[PDB]
């Protein structure tokens, strides 16, 4: 499963390929995927 | 011969003061 | 969006004078010219960096965070 | 600076003069071709998907979408999608019983690179799954930029 | 993207030498020295010091293209005087002048009180 | 490209950065400036045209 | 008119033009990326066997 | 010692005003060019981001972080990453800083450069500390946060010169003037009625006598007695900028001599 975030109530959800795309708490139909937890390198220039 | 500035940031206070 | 760290023309650090500039204007009732000179910005390249800056970060902060911890 | 050209200060550019952002959004839908053929977001495997793009699918997740914050470059697949293929169709050989899908992914623009800003998943008016992916990249003034 | 790396301005690359002296066939006792990974900072200073030498005849430098950090130095001297030796003398004069300048500044700075 | 001088043969000079570069004196035959104008380049693929291009 | 009198061709490049006072009249500055993409077929001869081999 | 003479007029932690006399124009110009573009300094080069919930992009924060001035008094004891024998970076050629800010308060919380914490072994050196040059004790305003926003990242600082990138420039604007009275006729003053009245007099005019008002043009005179005012961003003392500027120019000329000697042997 992968973790998604609701776009209105900021609820952190976990959805599978079978689960419908919607917030199980408030019902919003847009979910923002969680940011990667792996380090990303940047240059300070 | 004139004032080439849009005097602001204290004319609002100036008008609010005399009122 | 936020006060630049350095002056573009000469590289003088001006990012640590934004709060001081605002404090002088509000509390001390100083005009923009005196506040800039008080902060030590003599070259007009530095003066325009702080004088013409627009603080858009405050407007963005009005929106709620996309992700809350 | 002759003939409507100019000379810019490199030091000023380094400090952040006339340096701007650039956002590009990619749209894709899981079209359902009637009652039998349907598409899905997935990370295709070379052993089951045909016509796979020469790019790299490493950055994709199990759902076929790159998570935000990952760096992307040219030819990198951003949205992985597959659709079933009707049997009895062989192209360039290379089509064995193992293959049952064909790649329909949406790769990043060849000349553009950056970092995935956001990825939102939702449904359209018809209820079909569709997603939007945004990518950030920084544009620094150089020779040939119009001011 | 075709922007060259910024370190190419000063870092010497593979198979490249700092100096490249070749003989100038147009005039006698004249050579051309190609400086790699340098700019007007040294070309102007080296050329100016050379012009102070009485035995030096012609001294000029030019940066053909600002894109590449390299300049050419043309030195011509009187017969019997090696242009390479002329470059040796000019560089030594610059170092001695700079060394005195550093000592003078430090001594004067120590006398100051505000800083 | 309203006249023949709008198409002339140049000698390649590989340079850094993302833009073409040409002498200022040749702008007038091309009727070109550096306000954002884009220009085309064509590379011959044979010795016959390679010699023809450079000699005419 | 659109496919016979004039047609799109390969081995060509387009980009903005800039002024270089330090370039010769017959020289044109070409970006490095454009030079890498564009190619010229050179026939191998005893005179260029060594040079061509190095490029490969 | 009887060479370029110096006289300091105003000395301050950020500005030094002096007169460079008995020196050539080429030497004076090279000194300011070196002082601007070739003095090594410590600055943040690489930034690793693990959490960025802010309204600003990661590249936006990284660019600002590099511009933060860091102490570089003992920079010479540091080694260039290119000349060091290590995979990515170590304590001999880098200084690691960590920034951790969270919006624990309802009001907006400001992330200053003072929040940067060094997590490397300085080995007794005096480099890497952010420069604080204000009254409130804060540094440069890096970012602002609201409730629920976090900023976690790790910064790596390496030594370099302003030629590679302006963020390594230890000197701000440098004043440079000579012949304030235009006695060498190096400038033709644009004017409408009277050039003398239409052009303000330079402050340095007080240190030189005016023209004799009728004397013939001096064609044997050469430029000297340069007036300079060097400003520092705070990374290194302003005096060290001039002292290190002379040293760097001295090294560059010495390199040419060393290279010339090398070719003689081979
Ligand atoms: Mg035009
Ligand atoms: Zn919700
Ligand atoms: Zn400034
Ligand atoms: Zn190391």
């Amino acid at each position: 499963t992968l973790k998604y975030i609701c776009a209105e109530c900021s609820s952190k959800l976990s959805l599978s390929r079978t689960d419908a795309v919607r917030c199980k708490d408030c019902g919003h139909r847009i979910l923002l995927k969680a940011r990667t937890k792996r380090l990303v390198q940047f240059e300070a220039r | 011969n004139a004032s080439p500035f849009i005097k602001r940031d204290r004319m609002r206070r100036n008008f609010l003061r005399m009122r | 969006m936020i006060v630049p760290v350095r002056c573009f023309s000469c590289g003088k650090v001006v990012g640590d004078k934004w709060e001081s500039y605002l404090n002088l204007l509000q509390e001390d009732e100083l005009d923009e010219g005196t506040a800039l000179s008080r902060l030590g910005l003599k070259r007009y390249c530095c003066r325009r960096m702080i004088l013409t800056h627009v603080d858009l970060i405050e407007k963005f902060l009005r929106y709620n965070p996309l992700e809350k911890r | 600076n002759q003939e409507d050209s100019m000379i810019m200060n490199q030091s000023s550019i380094d400090r952040g003069l006339f340096r701007s952002l650039f956002f590009r959004s990619y749209m894709d839908q899981e079209k359902k071709y009637g009652m039998s053929i349907t598409e899905t977001f997935e990370k295709p495997q070379r052993t089951n998907t045909l016509r796979m793009k020469h790019g790299t699918y490493d950055k994709l997740d199990d759902d076929g979408l790159i998570a935000p914050g990952v760096r992307v470059s040219g030819e990198d697949v951003i949205i992985g999608k597959t659709t079933p293929i009707s049997p009895d169709e062989e192209e360039l050989g290379q089509r064995t019983a193992y293959h049952s899908k064909r790649d329909a992914s949406t790769p990043l623009r060849s000349t553009e690179n950056g970092i995935v800003d956001q990825v939102l998943v939702t449904t359209n008016q018809d209820g079909l799954k569709f997603v939007k992916v945004r990518v950030r990249t920084t544009k620094i003034p150089q020779i040939g930029d119009k001011f | 993207m075709n922007a060259p790396d910024r370190f190419e301005l000063f870092l010497l690359g593979e198979g490249e030498s700092k100096l490249k002296i070749d003989p100038d066939t147009k005039a006698p006792n004249a050579v051309v020295i190609t400086f790699e990974k340098e700019d007007h900072t040294l070309g102007n200073l080296i050329r100016a010091e050379l012009l102070n030498d009485r035995k030096v005849l012609f001294a000029a430098y030019k940066v053909e293209h600002p894109f590449f950090a390299r300049f050419k130095l043309r030195i011509q001297t009187t017969e019997g005087y090696d242009p390479k030796d002329a470059l040796k003398n000019a560089c030594n004069s610059i170092i001695n002048k700079l060394g005195a300048l550093k000592t003078n500044f430090e001594t004067e700075w120590n006398l100051q009180t505000l800083a | 490209s309203l006249h023949k001088m709008s198409m002339m043969a140049h000698r390649v000079k590989v340079i850094p950065y993302s833009t073409f570069r040409l002498n200022l004196s040749v702008t007038s035959p091309y009727n070109a400036d550096f306000d954002g104008d884009e220009m085309n380049l064509h590379v011959p693929q044979s010795e016959e045209t390679r010699a023809e291009l450079s000699q005419l | 008119r659109g496919n016979l009198m004039g047609k799109r061709v390969d081995f060509s490049a387009r980009t903005v033009i800039s002024g270089d006072p330090n370039l010769e009249l017959d020289q044109v500055g070409v970006p490095k990326s454009i030079a890498k993409t564009l190619t010229y077929p050179e026939v191998v001869t005893p005179y260029n066997i060594d040079r061509l081999t190095q490029l490969v | 010692s009887e060479g370029p003479q110096v006289k300091i007029r105003e000395a301050s932690k950020d500005n030094v005003d002096f007169i460079l006399s008995n020196v050539d124009l080429a030497m004076a110009n090279s000194l300011r060019r070196v002082m601007i573009a070739e003095i090594p300094t410590l600055a943040i080069d690489s930034v690793e981001v693990e959490t960025n919930t802010t309204v600003l992009a990661d590249e936006f924060i990284a660019h600002r972080l590099g511009l933060i001035p860091l102490q570089s008094m003992d920079i010479e004891q540091l080694e260039y990453s290119r000349d060091c024998f290590c995979e990515d970076h170590c304590d001999k050629c880098s200084v690691v800083l960590t920034l951790q800010a969270f919006g624990e308060s309802e009001s907006t919380t400001n992330v200053y450069s003072k929040d940067l914490v060094i997590v490397s072994n300085l080995m007794g050196r005096n480099i890497g500390h952010p420069i604080i040059q204000d009254k409130e004790g804060n540094g440069v305003l890096i970012c602002k946060l609201r409730k629920g926003q976090e900023l976690k990242l790790t910064c790596v600082a390496k030594k370099g010169i302003a030629k590679e990138h302006a963020k390594w420039g230890p000197a701000a604007a440098i004043e440079f003037e000579y012949d304030p009275w235009n006695k060498l006729k190096h400038t033709d003053y644009w004017y409408e009625q009277d050039s003398a009245k239409e052009w303000p007099q330079s402050k340095n005019c007080e240190y030189e006598d005016p023209p004799n008002e009728g004397d013939p043009f001096d064609y044997k005179a050469q430029a000297d007695t340069f007036y300079m005012n060097v400003e520092s961003v705070g990374s290194i003392p302003v005096d060290q900028v001039v002292v290190r500027g002379i040293d760097t120019l001295q090294k560059k000329v010495a390199s040419i001599l060393l290279a010339l000697t090398q070719m003689d042997q081979d």
